[PDB]
DNA sequence: AAAAAAAAA
C-alpha cells in the first residue's frame, strides 16, 4: 500500500545523499545520446551499488534487502527509475524506441557475511534470500528471445493498444498467471493486427554452475545449481569457467501439490535468478608502476635466465627444459597469407625418460602458472569425445553439439599424460588438430569446423622399463613417426646416478620437506579456510613490496614472483608482435645448412619443417626481451637450445 | 634476531597446557637448557661484537648514528632473550612451588616423577632450599595447625574408607589400625586424611 | 603488559610492515650483503618489539630512522567484515593474537573508530560463548565444533573457565 | 590458597559450608535441661540455648549441629516457611507477572533445599517431587531471565538485586572477564 | 476427536515435565541445551516410555503415524512453555520439533519384512549404498485466490500412513461463483524443509543360500539428512509403509519403502574432532604407554602366526604418512603402499581381509574381477532424461582410506595402467563425452 | 548418440 512509497522515498534519499551513483548515471546518457547522431556499442541500464554503504547508512533497508529482496530490491527499482527519468531530458525522441521502460536493475557488491555458500551448502532456510555462490560453469543453453509487451493496433479506432505479459521467472514476485494468448478482437469486434517492432522481447539463457572438485568432501561426487540469467550479461562467459554468482536463490511451481502428483514423496523445484555475475580467476589489469617496473626488468641484460629459473623452484636441475617452458608458453605468432593459407605460430614440446625424474609434477607447475589450461590422462579420455558431442537438449527437444576437452582450450594449453599408453585409434583425432588446429564434425547430420589454436605437452615413457641409450631413438619410442615429427622439440631424460649428484639432490628434498605455512604451528595438519571476507572486489613506485621478487634470500641471483611473472606474460603476449630480420636469417641458414650436413649420429632426422621452429623460437626470444625487431643473439640461443636437444650439450 | 628464543617460548606454553588440562602437579617436563645455553653463547658473541663496536666509535672512524642504532638492536636483542628466560624460569619455580607447597615439603621420593633427575640441579637445591622454607613456616607461630593439610572443608564426621595397599598394624590415638588388604572401615573423617593423602586408603 | 606473560610475549613476536624513513649506510647486514647499505624508502617486515621503538627513538629534523606502515590485518575489507556480521566470522585465520595486538596498535595510535567496533565484536561474540559453555551434554553437530575451531587464543581461555564453572556447579548440585 | 586458579572464586563446597554456618530451628527428642550432665561449652555458638534445653519445644541451633543430631535420632528440623507449595505457587505467580524484578528470595536459595531434601526426607508435611518441581521451574525461570538481562554489559557498573549465591559464582569469571577486556579496552583508546 | 487429540498431548506433556529418577529431570535439561545450540530436536529413550507408562507406549505402537504428530507438537508446545517470557500478553521462529527414537528390540532381516510389517515400527540393519541429493519440502504454504482474492494458509505435516495424505486445494471459496478451485501459491512468505533419499542393501553375511542381495528405499528428513556416506554399516530404526505410483504390472500394486526415525552409526560420523573427553583423555593415556609399538603390533592378526615385518608394514601403512603442500602449489604424496609377493600357503589373502575391517574406510576387491573403467569413473545415462552423468567406481569410494586389491598380477595390462596417475599424484581426469573434470582419490 | 562388458574370430 504506502510501504512501496515509503520505501521508494527512503530510497530516493538515499540516493541523493551519496553523489557517484549520479555521476555514473549521467554519464551513461551522455554516453548513449552521443552514440546516436555522430559519425557500435551502447552501455546498458544497469548499475552496481555497494552494500557497505546502504548498511553505514540506514541497517533496516540493508537488513530487509539481504533477508527478502521481493519486498524490497522491487522499491529500489522503481524509485532508481524514477530518478533516472527526471535526470533525463530528450526533447525531440523517438516513436518506437521511447515505450522500451528500462527498469535501470541493480547489481550488488560488498561484504555478505553468512550469505556466501557453496553449491552444496545450499539448503531449505536458505530460500528467497539474497546469495553469492562460487562455482565452474558446466554447461549452458541457448540464447531465446521471450515476449513481454505486446502493441496492437485497429484501423477503424486508430488508437494503439497494448497487453503486458509477465511469468514466474519473469518476476521476483508471484502474480495472476496470463497465457500467451494474442488479443486479436476488440470490445466491440474491431480486427487487432499484432504490431512487430513495437513489442518488447529480452533475451533469456539458462546455466548450470558445479560446485569446484577440489573443495568436496571426501568419497562424493561434486554436485551443482543451475542459474536462470536475462537480458544483459545473457552471454557473458562460457563453460570451463571459474565464475561468482549473485542473485536471489527461490522456490517455483506446484510441484505435485495440484492433481498432477502421482507418489507421496515430491519435491520442488529451486533455481536462482541470477542478478550479476563476476569472474574469479582463482588481478587481470596492470598498473602504471606495474609497467614501469616491467619495462625496468626488461631492460636488464639477464631477464630471461632469471624468468627461467624462476619456474618451479622446487625442482632441481633442467634448466633448459624450465626455458623451454618460458619461450612455449608466450611462442611465436600465427601467420595467414591471401596465398599461402595459414601458417602455424606456436610450439608443442614432448618429453621421454625413465620413471621418478619430475616430469609429471612440471606438468602441474605448468597448469597452475598458465593463463589457461585442461588437465588430460592418455587411459581416461576417449578421442571422439574429446572433440565433440552431440546431446539433445531438454527444453529445446534438439540436439547440438556440446564442446569437447580440446575446444574448449582453444588459444590455451592441453598436457596429456601417459600419451604413449593413450589408445591408438584416437591418436589420429590428435593427429589431425596438429595438421590445420581445426576438427571437423559431420555426423548426424551437422557439418561445422571448430577452431582450435591450441598447444599440446605430453610426456611419455619408453617401451622398456627403463632408457637404453644403446638402442635406436625409434625402438624406445611406441609412437609411430607420422605424430613425433610434430613436435617442435623432443627432450630424453634420464637419472644417471651419481653420488655428488645424488648427495645434492637428497639435500635438496630434505629441505623442501621441512616446511611449514606461515603462522601455523608444526603439531597440526592443514585445515580448510573460508572464502574470502569480500565477495566482490576490485604511494606507487617507491615501495617495490612485490616487485623485485625475492621473497627469500638463497642466491646472488634475482628471482621473480609467480603474479609478476604472469603479470609479464600477459604484457607481452598483448603488447609486443616482433618482426624478424636479415641478420638473424643469415645465421638461422648458416646454423640450418650446418645441422644437416654434419653427417653423425643423432637423437632425430632433421627436415625443412625445423627451420620453421628456429623461426618461432627467434620469434619467441624477441618476445621475452620485449623488442619489435629480432636480433642475431636470438638466433644464437634458439640454435644452442636446439643443439642441446638433439646433440646434448 | 631472537627468532630461536621464541621457540622456548612456545614450548613453555605447553606446559602450562599440561598444567592446564591436568589441573594437578605430575611429571614436569624435562628441561631444554641446551637452547638455553645456544642463546647465552649468541649473546656472548653479541656483547663482544658490540665492545668492539663501542671500541671504534671512541677511535673516530666509526659514524655516530651507525654506532648508536647498532647499540640501540643490540640492546633490544639482549632484553628479548632475558625476557624469554625469566619467562620460562618464572613458571618453572611458579610450578615447583606448587608441587613443593601440598606434599608436605617432604617431595615424596617413596612414591610424581621419580628420581626427579628432569631438574636441574640448580632448579634440585632451590627445591630442597623451599622444602626447608616449608619446614620453617609451620614451626613459628601456627605449630597447633596443619597448613599442608587438607584444603577441602569438613562436611561429615564418619566416612566409610576401603583399604587400598596392604601394610600392617598402625597406632593412632586411643586406638590402633591394622591394615588388612582389601578391608573396609568406618571410621572419623579427621583421622584418616593422612593416610588418604598418602594414598594408602581409598573410596572416600 | 605484564613481563612474566606467556601470551604477552609471544604477540610481541609478529611482524609489522614498515620503511626506512631514513637511509643509513652499513645497515641491512642482518638481511642481506653485510657491506651494502641500505638506501632510503626500503621496505621491510620487522617484528614488533623493535618496531615499536625504533620508530619512536628519534635518533636524528628530529625524524626516526623507521616507518611504520600500515598492516594489511588492519585494512577496510577486514572493517567491512566485521561490521557486517561478527558472529559468524573466522578470525582465528586472520591472527591468533588479534586482540592483543589491537590493543596494542589502538594504544600507539588513538583511533575511536576502533575501540567502539571492537568492543561490539567481543560483546555480540560473548553472548554465543555463554550460550555454548552452559550446553553440557547429558555427541554434538558441527555447529558447535565449527564455532569452536574459530575462536580466538584468549577466548579459549574464557570458554574453558565458564565450562570448568558450570560443570562443578552440575555435578555439586546432582548428586 | 593457590590451586590453579582456585585462588579467585569459591568452589561449591566453601560455599554450602558457608552457608550451612547459620542457625535453624529443631524440636529436640530427648532433653539434657540441668539439673535443679557436662556443658557444651562451645566457642562459637551460643551454648544457652544447647544446655537450657527441653524436649518438644521450638530453640535455635545452627544448621550442622542440627544434621549432626539428624544423624541420630534426636532431631526433628523444622522447615522453613518458603518450603510449601502455597508460597512457591505465589512466588512463581511473581516472577511470571514481573517480566523484569528479580523475586526477593534468600541468598541461600537451592542450598538449604539440596541439603533438606538429601538429609530432612521424612518430616516434610508436602511430597518431596511436587517441591522438587517448583524448584526446578523456578530455577529455569530465573535463568531465562539472567539470559534476557545478561545481553547489555555496560563498561562503568551493573546492578543484580535478588540473585543468590550459587547464581552469583558461577556467572562471576564470565563477567568479570569481559568487563575488564572492555575496561582496558577503552582506557587504553583514551 | 479433537478432545482424545488433547488428552495424548497432554499425557505426553506430563511425561516429559515429570519424568525424574534420582535428582534429576533429564529431559526438559536436555531440551535447554538442544534450545541453546539452535538444534530443536528431543531423543526418547524407548525404556523409559515404556517404565512409565504402558498405555503410551501401546498406542504409539499401535498407530505410529497418527500418534507421533501428536508428541512432535507436545515437545514444541513445553519447549515454548519453558523458554520464553509471557510478559503478560514477537520473533517465536520456533518450527515443530523433530522427535527421535532409540530401541534395543531385536532385529528383523530385511528379506523377513512381508505383508504383516505393513505400518509397523521396525529395526534393523544394512549397508548404505547411494545418497540421493536433497530435495525441499513445503510445511505452511501461502495460498492466494484469483476471482475472490483473498489469502490463506495451509499448514501440513511430514507424517501420512496412506498414499494420498494430501490436500491439495479445497472445494469451492471460502465464504461470488468463483471456479472449483481458483488458488495459487506464494513462494515467497513460505516455509520449507530438506528431503534425502537413501537404498538399503542387504547384509552380506546374511544373505539366503543361493540367493542374490535385495535393495530397499529408506527417506529421511531435517536433521537425520546428510549423516551417512555410501558404504558405511547403519542400524535403522522406522515405519515400513507402502506408496502407490500411479506413473507406474499387476494389480492394485504398492511399492513399500521405509521411513527413517533413528539412525546409529559405528563411525558415527566423526571422520574436525568430535570425542567426548573421557576418550581423549583415554587416547592420550594409551598414547603415553612405553610400549604401545608392542602392544599394537601384537594386536594385527592375533590368529596369525610368525610374520612381524609385515605386521608392522601393516600398522605403518594404515597409520599414514603427513601430507604437505608447498607456495608454488606442488603436492607431496603422503600415503605408504605395501605389496606382498610371496609363495602360496603364506596366509596373504587372510591379512587383506583383516586390514578391510579395522580401517574406518576400506574396500576389498580381485584383480581378476574388475576393470578399468569400473574401478575410477563410469559414464551412465539417465534412463528418463538421457544426459550423461558421473558415477563413481570402488577406488573414489574408499577415498581417505585403504584398498585391498588381491591377485594382482591376473588383472589385465590395458586395466593396470590406469592406476598410475591414480597413485602417483592422487587425482584423476576423465574427458568423455564432454565432461572434463578432475577428480580426487586419496588411498 | 556415447560408454562399457562378452564371446568368437
Ligand atoms: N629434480 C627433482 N626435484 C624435486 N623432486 C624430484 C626431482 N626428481 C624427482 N622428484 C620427485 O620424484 C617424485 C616422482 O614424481 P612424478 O611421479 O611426478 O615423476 P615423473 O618423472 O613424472 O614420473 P612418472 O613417469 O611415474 O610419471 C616426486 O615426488 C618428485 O618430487
Ligand atoms: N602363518 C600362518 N599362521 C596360521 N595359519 C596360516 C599361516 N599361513 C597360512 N595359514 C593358513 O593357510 C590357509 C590358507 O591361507 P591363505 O589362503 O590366506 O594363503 P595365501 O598365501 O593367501 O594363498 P594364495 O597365494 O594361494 O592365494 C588358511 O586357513 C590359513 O589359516
Ligand atoms: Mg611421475
Ligand atoms: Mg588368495
Ligand atoms: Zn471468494
Amino acid at each position: 500500500d504506502a510501504v512501496f512509497g515509503d520505501r521508494v522515498r527512503r530510497f530516493q534519499e538515499f540516493l541523493d545523499t551519496f553523489t557517484s551513483y549520479r555521476d555514473s548515471v549521467r554519464s551513461i546518457q551522455v554516453y548513449n545520446s552521443n552514440n546516436a547522431a555522430n559519425y557500435l556499442n551502447i552501455l546498458p541500464h544497469r548499475i552496481i551499488i555497494s552494500l557497505d554503504d546502504l548498511r553505514e547508512f540506514d541497517r533496516s533497508f540493508w537488513s530487509g534487502i539481504l533477508v527478502e529482496p521481493a519486498y524490497f530490491i522491487p522499491p529500489a527499482e522503481k524509485a532508481l527509475t524514477d530518478l533516472a527519468d527526471s535526470m533525463d531530458d530528450v526533447p525531440h525522441p523517438n516513436a518506437s524506441a521511447v515505450s522500451s521502460r528500462h527498469p535501470w536493475k541493480l547489481s550488488f557488491k560488498g561484504s555478505f557475511g553468512a550469505h556466501a555458500l557453496s553449491p552444496r551448502t545450499l539448503t531449505a532456510q536458505h530460500l528467497n534470500k539474497l546469495v553469492s555462490v562460487e562455482g565452474i560453469v558446466t554447461k549452458t543453453s541457448l540464447v531465446r528471445p521471450k515476449l513481454i509487451r505486446s502493441v496492437h493496433y485497429a484501423a477503424k479506432t486508430g488508437r494503439f493498444h497494448y497487453r503486458d505479459y509477465t511469468d514466474a521467472t519473469t518476476t521476483l514476485t508471484t502474480r495472476i498467471p496470463t497465457p500467451a494468448i494474442y488479443p486479436t478482437e476488440d470490445t466491440e469486434g474491431n480486427k487487432l493486427t499484432t504490431e512487430y517492432g513495437y513489442s518488447t522481447f529480452i533475451d533469456h539463457q539458462r546455466i548450470t554452475v558445479q560446485e569446484m572438485p577440489e573443495m568436496a568432501p571426501a568419497g562424493q561426487l561434486p554436485r551443482s545449481i543451475d542459474v536462470i540469467l536475462d537480458d544483459d550479461l545473457v552471454d557473458k562467459t562460457k563453460p570451463g569457467d571459474r565464475v561468482n554468482v549473485v542473485g536471489v536463490f527461490k522456490s517455483l511451481g506446484a510441484g505435485g501439490m495440484n492433481q498432477s502428483n502421482s507418489n507421496t514423496l515430491i519435491g520442488f523445484k529451486t533455481l536462482i535468478l541470477g542478478n550479476t555475475v563476476y569472474p574469479l580467476h582463482a588481478r587481470q589489469m596492470l598498473t602504471d608502476f606495474d609497467i614501469r617496473n616491467i619495462n625496468k626488468l626488461s631492460k636488464k641484460k639477464d631477464i630471461f635466465d632469471i624468468l627461467s629459473q624462476s619456474l618451479a623452484p622446487s625442482i632441481y636441475g633442467h634448466d633448459h627444459i624450465k626455458k623451454a617452458i618460458l619461450l612455449m608458453l608466450m611462442g611465436g605468432v600465427e601467420k595467414n597469407l591471401e596465398n599461402g593459407s595459414h601458417l602455424r605460430g606456436d610450439i608443442n614440446i614432448l618429453m621421454v625418460g625413465d620413471p621418478s625424474t619430475a616430469k609429471s609434477q612440471l606438468l602441474r607447475f605448468v597448469l597452475n602458472t598458465a593463463s589457461l589450461a585442461i588437465a588430460t590422462t592418455g587411459r581416461g579420455s576417449s578421442g571422439v569425445g574429446l572433440t565433440a558431442a552431440v546431446t539433445t537438449d531438454r527444453e529445446t527437444g534438439e540436439r547440438r553439439l556440446e564442446a569437447g576437452a580440446m575446444v574448449l582450450a582453444d588459444r590455451g594449453v592441453v598436457c596429456i599424460d601417459e600419451f604413449d599408453k593413450m589408445t591408438d585409434v584416437d591418436r589420429v583425432a590428435i593427429h589431425e588438430v596438429m595438421e590445420q588446429q581445426t576438427v571437423t564434425i559431420a555426423k548426424a547430420g551437422i557439418h561445422t569446423t571448430l577452431n582450435a589454436r591450441c598447444s599440446v605437452i605430453a610426456a611419455a615413457n619408453p617401451v622398456f622399463g627403463q632408457y637404453d641409450v644403446n638402442r635406436d631413438p625409434h625402438q624406445n619410442i611406441a609412437l609411430p613417426d607420422s605424430l613425433l615429427s610434430r613436435f617442435d622439440l623432443l627432450f630424453v631424460v634420464t637419472d644417471d646416478i651419481n653420488e655428488i649428484r645424488d648427495r645434492s639432490i637428497s639435500e635438496h628434498v630434505l629441505r623442501t620437506h621441512r616446511y611449514l605455512p606461515p603462522g601455523y604451528l608444526e603439531g597440526e595438519p592443514v585445515r580448510e579456510r573460508l572464502n574470502l571476507s569480500l565477495a566482490v572486489g576490485e604511494q606507487a613506485g617507491a615501495k617495490l613490496a612485490k616487485n623485485k621478487g625475492n621473497y627469500n634470500g638463497t642466491e646472488i641471483p634475482k628471482l621473480v614472483t609467480i603474479p609478476f611473472l604472469r603479470k609479464y606474460v600477459q604484457y607481452a603476449k598483448e603488447r609486443v608482435i616482433p618482426q624478424l630480420t636479415q641478420e638473424a636469417i643469415n645465421v638461422i641458414v648458416k646454423n640450418y645448412t650446418d645441422l644437416r650436413n654434419d653427417d653423425n649420429t643423432k637423437k632425430s632426422p632433421i627436415t625443412a619443417r625445423t627451420l620453421e621452429t628456429l623461426i618461432r623460437l627467434a620469434t619467441a626470444h624477441a618476445k621475452v626481451r620485449l623488442s619489435k625487431t629480432v636480433n642475431k643473439v636470438d638466433a644464437k640461443v634458439a640454435a644452442n637450445l636446439l643443439r642441446f636437444a638433439l646433440l646434448g650439450e | 634476531y631472537g627468532d630461536l628464543g621464541n621457540k622456548l617460548v612456545l614450548e613453555a606454553k605447553r606446559t602450562k597446557q599440561l598444567y592446564a588440562r591436568s589441573n594437578q602437579d605430575v611429571n614436569l617436563p624435562m628441561y631444554h637448557e641446551d637452547i638455553i645455553r645456544n642463546i647465552l653463547k649468541e649473546v656472548s658473541n653479541l656483547r663482544k661484537n658490540t665492545e668492539y663496536l663501542k671500541e671504534q666509535q671512541q677511535l673516530g672512524m666509526l659514524d655516530d648514528k651507525v654506532a648508536k642504532c647498532q647499540y640501540f638492536v643490540t640492546l633490544l636483542c639482549m632484553e628479548r632473550n632475558k625476557r624469554c628466560l625469566l619467562a620460562y624460569q618464572r613458571l618453572r619455580t611458579d610450578i615447583l612451588d606448587s608441587m613443593a607447597w601440598n606434599n608436605n615439603g617432604l617431595d615424596l621420593m617413596s612414591s610424581s616423577q621419580q628420581d626427579t633427575n628432569n631438574l636441574s640441579h640448580q632448579e634440585q637445591e632451590y627445591l630442597k632450599e623451599y622444602c626447608d622454607l616449608i619446614t620453617d613456616l609451620k614451626s613459628g607461630d601456627l605449630v597447633d595447625i596443619d597448613l599442608s593439610g587438607s584444603l577441602v572443608p569438613p562436611s561429615d564426621v564418619f566416612i566409610d574408607v576401603r583399604v587400598l595397599k596392604d601394610a600392617g598394624e598402625i597406632q593412632t590415638e586411643y586406638g590402633v589400625f591394622n591394615l588388612i588388604k582389601d578391608s573396609q572401615f568406618f571410621v572419623r573423617q579427621s583421622d584418616v586424611e593422612r593416610l588418604i593423602q598418602q594414598g594408602y586408603l581409598q573410596k572416600i | 603488559m605484564g613481563y612474566y606473560d606467556i601470551d604477552d610475549v609471544l604477540a610481541d613476536g609478529t611482524e609489522f610492515p614498515c620503511k626506512f624513513q631514513y637511509d643509513i649506510p652499513g645497515l641491512g647486514y642482518l638481511e642481506n650483503n653485510p657491506g651494502r647499505p641500505i638506501t632510503k624508502n626500503t621496505k621491510l617486515s620487522l617484528p614488533l618489539w623493535l618496531a615499536r621503538i625504533l620508530a619512536i627513538v628519534g635518533g636524528d629534523e628530529p625524524v626516526p630512522f623507521v616507518e611504520l606502515l600500515p598492516p594489511d590485518m588492519f585494512s577496510t575489507k577486514v572493517m567491512n567484515a566485521i561490521k557486517t556480521d561478527p558472529v559468524a566470522l573466522d578470525l582465528h585465520s586472520i591472527n591468533s593474537h588479534f586482540f592483543s595486538l589491537a590493543i596494542k596498535w589502538i594504544m600507539l595510535f588513538s583511533e575511536k573508530e576502533l575501540a567502539n567496533v571492537v568492543s561490539e565484536l567481543l560483546l555480540q561474540r560473548a553472548q554465543e560463548l555463554n550460550h555454548h559453555a552452559s550446553s553440557l551434554s547429558i555427541n554434538t553437530n558441527i555447529a558447535t565444533s565449527t564455532f569452536l575451531l574459530k575462536l580466538e587464543e584468549m577466548e579459549k581461555e574464557i570458554y574453558k573457565k565458564s565450562h570448568e564453572s558450570y560443570k562443578d556447579t552440575k555435578r555439586w548440585m546432582f548428586k | 590458597s593457590l590451586p590453579a586458579h582456585l585462588q579467585q572464586t569459591f568452589s561449591p563446597e566453601e560455599i554450602q559450608f558457608i552457608v550451612e554456618n547459620e542457625p535453624i530451628k529443631i524440636f529436640p527428642r530427648i532433653t539434657t535441661r540441668q539439673k535443679i550432665h557436662t556443658r557444651w561449652q562451645l566457642i562459637t555458638t551460643d551454648d544457652k540455648a544447647l544446655n537450657n534445653m527441653v524436649a518438644m519445644r521450638s530453640t535455635e541451633v545452627v544448621l550442622w549441629i542440627a544434621l549432626l543430631l539428624k544423624q541420630q535420632s534426636k532431631c526433628s528440623i523444622v522447615a522453613p516457611q518458603w518450603l510449601t507449595t502455597k508460597e512457591l505457587d505465589r512466588k512463581i505467580q511473581y516472577e511470571k507477572t514481573h517480566p523484569d524484578r528479580f523475586s526477593e528470595l534468600p541468598w541461600n536459595w537451592l542450598v538449604l533445599a539440596r541439603i533438606l531434601f538429601n538429609k530432612a526426607k521424612d518430616d516434610f508435611h508436602d511430597p518431596i517431587h511436587e517441591l522438587r518441581g517448583k524448584i526446578q521451574d523456578l530455577r529455569e525461570i530465573r535463568q531465562i531471565k539472567v539470559l534476557k538481562g545478561l545481553k547489555y554489559l555496560n563498561e562503568s557498573h551493573l546492578q543484580l538485586d535478588n540473585l543468590s549465591l550459587l547464581e552469583i559464582n558461577e556467572l562471576r569469571p564470565f563477567i568479570t572477564e569481559i568487563m575488564d577486556k572492555l575496561r582496558e579496552i577503552h582506557t587504553a583508546s583514551l | 476427536n479433537d478432545d482424545d487429540n488433547t488428552e495424548i498431548i497432554k499425557s505426553f506433556k506430563n511425561f516429559i515435565l515429570e519424568f525424574r529418577l534420582d535428582s534429576q529431570f533429564i529431559y526438559r535439561d536436555q531440551l535447554r541445551n538442544n534450545i541453546l545450540v539452535k538444534n530443536y530436536s528431543l531423543t526418547v529413550n524407548m525404556e523409559h516410555l515404556i517404565g512409565y507408562n504402558e498405555d503410551i507406549y501401546k498406542k504409539l505402537s499401535d498407530e505410529p503415524s497418527d500418534i507421533i504428530p501428536l508428541f512432535e507438537t507436545a515437545i514444541t508446545q513445553v519447549a515454548k512453555r519453558i523458554s520464553i517470557l509471557s510478559r503478560a500478553q514477537l520473533l517465536n521462529s520456533l518450527p515443530t520439533f523433530q522427535l527421535i527414537l532409540n530401541s534395543n528390540a531385536n532385529q528383523i532381516p530385511l528379506r523377513d519384512l512381508d505383508s504383516e510389517h505393513v505400518s509397523k515400527i521396525v529395526r534393523l540393519s544394512g549397508i548404505i549404498i547411494s545418497t540421493s541429493v536433497l530435495s525441499s519440502r513445503a510445511t505452511y504454504l501461502s495460498i492466494m485466490c484469483r476471482n475472490c482474492r483473498h489469502t490463506t494458509s495451509i499448514t501440513i505435516n511430514n507424517f501420512n500412513s496412506i498414499t494420498g495424505n494430501t490436500v491439495s486445494l479445497p472445494r469451492s471459496c471460502l465464504s461470488k461463483n468463483c471456479g472449483p478451485d481458483p488458488y495459487i501459491i506464494i513462494h515467497e512468505s513460505s516455509k520449507f524443509i530438506d528431503q534425502q533419499f537413501l537404498k538399503l542393501q542387504e547384509i552380506p553375511e546374511l544373505v539366503p543360500v543361493g540367493e542374490m542381495p535385495r535393495n530397499l528405499t529408506m527417506t529421511c528428513d531435517r536433521y537425520l539428512t546428510n549423516k551417512v556416506i555410501p558404504g558405511t554399516r547403519v542400524t535403522i530404526v522406522g515405519i515400513y509403509s507402502i506408496y502407490n505410483s500411479k506413473n507406474g504390472s499387476g494389480v492394485a500394486i504398492r511399492t513399500p519403502y521405509i521411513k527413517i526415525l533413528g539412525i546409529q552409526s559405528d563411525v558415527e560420523t566423526s571422520s574436525v574432532t568430535m570425542f567426548t573427553e573421557e576418550e581423549e583423555e583415554e587416547f592420550l593415556q594409551l598414547s603415553r604407554n612405553p610400549k604401545l609399538y608392542e602392544i599394537l603390533t601384537n594386536s594385527i592378526a592375533p590368529s596369525i602366526f610368525g610374520n612381524e615385518d609385515i605386521k608392522k608394514a601393516i600398522v605403518c601403512l594404515l597409520m599414514g604418512g603427513s601430507k604437505k603442500i608447498l607456495p608454488d602449489g606442488m603436492r607431496l604424496r603422503g600415503d605408504i603402499n605395501v605389496l606382498l609377493l610371496g609363495d602360496p600357503g603364506t596366509a596373504k589373502s587372510q591379512l587383506l581381509k583383516f586390514v578391510e575391517k579395522v580401517s574406518p574406510i576400506a574396500v576389498y576387491t580381485s584383480g581378476k574381477g574388475s576393470s578399468a573403467a569400473g574401478l575410477t569413473a563410469s559414464v551412465q545415462r539417465d534412463p528418463m532424461t538421457r544426459e550423461f552423468y558421473l558415477e563413481g567406481g570402488a577406488m573414489v569410494l574408499a577415498d581417505g582410506g585403504v584398498v585391498c586389491i588381491d591377485e594382482f598380477d591376473k588383472m589385465r595390462d590395458e586395466d593396470r595402467v590406469a592406476i598410475h596417475e591414480a597413485m602417483e599424484q592422487q587425482t584423476i581426469s576423465i574427458a568423455k563425452a564432454g565432461i572434463t573434470t578432475v577428480l580426487n582419490s586419496r588411498t
